[PDB]
């Protein structure tokens, strides 16, 4: 009954200028719905990327979002300091709201 | 479906004269009422002429009676008007209407289908 | 504009009731239909259930089935959530928020809690 | 007796189209005069019986309904007219007797724009009867295959609010509505005046 969510990898290492992409995955055709989330420590996790596929008021053309079915897509150009933080996957096809194990990218 | 957007209106002068115009289509002209009303700052729409489905037979309001006067348009699906000797105080924005009774009683019948909306000063 | 109050920390024994505020001011209220998150320190995000002022409908997840309760007050503008329960579940507490929609997306958006 | 419409008009609370209202009275007069000649109510639309003979005709007991409607679907009150707030939330009779009175009052809930107090349901199983109501704020069944029975996908909530903007195009104004229905029973008449 209830989705599970899984967020890979785990873990990345990276530096100034690199590629990184998160690869999300669950176990349900989700069409549209799903929302992915950053979280340094201590704050909420603000938003990235609303409805994996748009861009939310606030946040700049850096960041970019697609994906339809079962595999999904995060894309980060020119990496910065500032986003170097836990990551998040966050689907909304049904209930219950599941949740990433969350992705931490740190600099070498 | 059923569009109602108005045009003809704006700004105009003491004694001046404008033509409005509402464009509607997917339906037919010649058996629908379509009235021109009118609605001041504070509400309260106020009706003001109302075609007849004939030629150009029109019951005009008291205050407009002798005054103010409309047009049919069966082909050009558009109703045209006409003022002559305006006043400052009928500034207020102005739609078409659709049709009434439908065989059935009066009692001020109110249409649903309306403009969306032109506003008009007279300065 | 907006903003929910941080309740201090405390220590509580296994079966001790839990009062929290979750203070919803700013803007136009009953735009979003209130929830709630929990983690774990060193654990991910879980989600509860959701609350809105204007039904009160009743929403409940699979790890808290009749178990934790969900009560709100709109005049005090304000989310509660009690629970008598055990020590290991102490964390920070997150309340969460976001508009549910109709046809459209029902995501929790922004405009959470900076702590506890 | 005189009858209270005075405490019907001038309240200033209104329910919603999901949660619309009755309220029956009965052994009172009929004073309908100032009502039609006030000229503060722009609608007063009904079919059957004429206004000139309302003020001896009397039956035996009438009822009122008081909520607001959206004024750019004023035709679907009626007997036998299609829509959705005619599919879900208020039916009328074949045969009407009743009549119905509306106006614009955007001056009171003329609030700042976007404000959804009142509400309407747009999803419900088949067809409505008149004089019954929808309490069933339950999540409907939109899910062949069942999602939750909590609000998902494949299944919806079907409760979307309305919106007043004191510029508003022409539709979303609030104007409120009431229906004075009437009624004949085996009893004797009892609700009429002079």
């Amino acid at each position: 009954g209830d989705i599970q969510l899984t967020q890979s990898p785990s873990s990345l290492s990276a530096s100034v200028g690199d590629r990184v992409t998160i690869t999300c995955r669950a176990s349900q055709d989700i069409s549209d719905y799903l929302n992915w989330y950053q979280q340094k420590p201590g704050k909420a996790p603000k938003l990235l990327i609303y409805a994996a596929s748009s861009l939310q008021s606030g946040v700049p053309s850096r960041f970019s979002g697609s994906g339809s079915g079962t595999d999904f897509t995060l894309t980060i150009s020119n990496l910065q300091p500032e986003d170097f933080a836990t990551y998040y996957c966050q689907q909304s096809y049904s209930a219950p709201r599941t949740f990433g194990q969350g992705t931490k990218v740190e600099i070498k | 479906e059923e569009q109602l957007v108005e045009s003809g209106g704006g700004l105009v002068q003491p004694g001046g004269s404008l033509r409005l115009s509402c464009a509607a289509s997917g339906f037919r002209f010649g058996s629908y009422y379509m009235s021109w009303v009118r609605q001041a700052p504070g509400k309260a729409p106020e009706w003001v002429s109302d075609i007849n489905t004939r030629g150009e037979t029109t019951r005009y309001s008291d205050s407009v009676k002798g005054r103010f006067t409309i047009a049919r348009d069966n082909a050009n699906n558009t109703v045209f008007l006409f003022m002559n000797r305006l006043k400052p105080e009928d500034t207020a924005v102005y739609y078409c209407a659709v049709a009434a009774s439908g065989d059935t009683f009066e009692g001020r019948s109110d249409p649903d289908y309306w403009g969306q909306g032109t506003l008009v000063t007279v300065s | 504009q907006m903003q929910l109050v941080q309740s201090g920390a405390e220590v509580k024994k296994p079966g001790a009731s839990v009062k929290v505020s979750c203070k919803a001011s700013g803007y136009t209220f009953t735009s979003y239909a209130i929830s709630w998150v929990r983690q774990a320190p060193g654990q991910g995000l879980e989600w509860m259930g959701r609350i809105i002022p204007i039904l009160g409908i009743a929403n409940y997840a699979q790890k808290f089935q009749g178990r934790v309760t969900i009560t709100a007050d709109e005049s005090t503008s304000t989310a509660y959530m009690e629970l008598s329960s055990r020590s290991e579940d102490t964390a920070v507490y997150y309340c969460a928020s976001g508009a549910f929609y109709y046809g459209s997306g029902s995501y929790p958006f922004d405009y959470w809690g900076q702590g506890t | 007796n005189l009858c209270p419409f005075g405490e019907v008009f001038n309240a200033t609370r209104f329910a919603s189209v999901y949660a619309w209202n009755r309220k029956r009275i009965s052994n009172c007069v009929a004073d309908y005069s100032v009502l039609y000649n006030s000229a503060s109510f722009s609608t007063f639309k009904c079919y059957g019986v004429s206004p000139t003979k309302l003020n001896d005709l009397c039956f035996t007991n009438v009822y009122a309904d008081s909520f607001v409607i959206r004024g750019d679907e004023v035709r679907q009150i009626a007997p036998g007219q299609t829509g959705k707030i005619a599919d879900y939330n208020y039916k009328l009779p074949d045969d009407f007797t009743g009549c119905v009175i509306a106006w614009n009052s955007n001056n009171l809930d003329s609030k700042v724009g976007g404000n959804y107090n009142y509400l309407y349901r747009l999803f419900r199983k088949s067809n409505l009867k008149p004089f019954e109501r929808d309490i069933s704020t339950e999540i409907y069944q939109a899910g062949s295959t069942p999602c939750n029975g909590v609000e998902g996908f494949n299944c919806y909530f079907p409760l979307q609010s309305y919106g007043f903007q004191p510029t508003n195009g022409v539709g979303y104004q609030p104007y409120r509505v009431v229906v004075l229905s009437f009624e004949l029973l085996h009893a004797p008449a009892t609700v009429c005046g002079p």
